[PDB]
This record gives structure tokens, sequence and C-alpha cells, in this order.
């Protein structure tokens, strides 16, 4: 979820 | 200097600036590990996204050149002082953080996409990156705390 690895 | 930051040469101007290889900050001004820190960000998506949609846009069509000429656009806005991050967050990150003004809250390491995490732990408090690459697109980080 968006920038979380 | 601290870490990641490097002398440089202004080819316009001649004269010595700093730059960082971990965040891309750059500044004329020479430079002032947490185990947490506390993040906004801005993302601008592009073709190659590991997901091209945001709630920006379903399909997310521009290239990462276009996209970095937006990311560089809205760092100079924010250096100028002519708009605000936390605005331009809320308005144009591909993010839905963006509904609450780029604010992440608080991470630590070994929970980011790594370019990300190594660049928010590079800024100091206060501090703003410059452009930042990953699989999601370019990112502006602040750090808050």
């Amino acid at each position: 979820f968006x920038x979380a690895q | 200097l601290p870490p990641g930051w490097e002398k440089a040469m202004s080819r316009s101007s001649g004269r010595v600036y700093y730059f960082n290889h971990i965040t891309n900050a750059s500044q004329w001004e020479r430079p002032s590990e947490p185990a947490r820190v506390r993040c906004s960000h801005l993302l601008v998506k592009h073709s190659q996204s590991r997901r091209p949609s945001s709630w920006r846009q379903e399909k997310i069509t521009r290239t990462k050149e276009e996209a970095l000429e937006l990311i560089n656009g809205y760092i100079q806005k924010i250096k100028s002082g002519e708009e605000d991050f936390e605005s331009l967050a809320s308005q144009f990150s591909d993010c839905s953080s963006a509904k609450a003004r780029g604010d992440l809250g608080a991470f630590s390491r070994g929970q980011m996409q790594k370019p990300f995490e190594d660049a928010s732990f590079a800024l100091r408090t206060g501090e703003m990156s410059g452009p930042v690459f990953t699989d999601s697109g370019i990112h502006i980080i602040l750090r808050t705390e």
C-alpha cells in the first residue's frame, strides 16, 4: 500500500 | 558533513553548494540516527509506476520524464514560498495520503520502499528531499518528526 515495503 | 552530503559547484554561477545523494536535496547553505521518523510526501506517479492509477486519475499516462518535471515545479514553488508543501500534497499527490496533507505518520526502518526509507532517515527534522524515485513513482518527502 503506496510506499510501504 | 552529515550523511549523504557532498560539496558541488554551480554550473550557472560558480558558487559552491551542497548536494545530498541520498535525499537529492541541494542548497547553498552548509548543512546543519533516530529510531523512528515521521514524514509527509507528495507522489507523482507515471506510466512505469507499479500501479499507474490514483484517486486523481484512473489511468495515469504521463511519462517518468513528465512526472519529474512536475516534481521539479512543485519543489520550486515550495522553495520560493509561492505554495506550501501541504497544500500541494493535498491537491496533487497521487497517494491517498493526500487527504491528510501528505502525512504518512511515524515509521521505523524496514517498513518503506528502500529509496523512500533512506531519504526519510537522512533528512533532519523539518528538511525536505529532492526528487526521490521508487517503484511507486517520484516523491518529495518532508520530515516532520
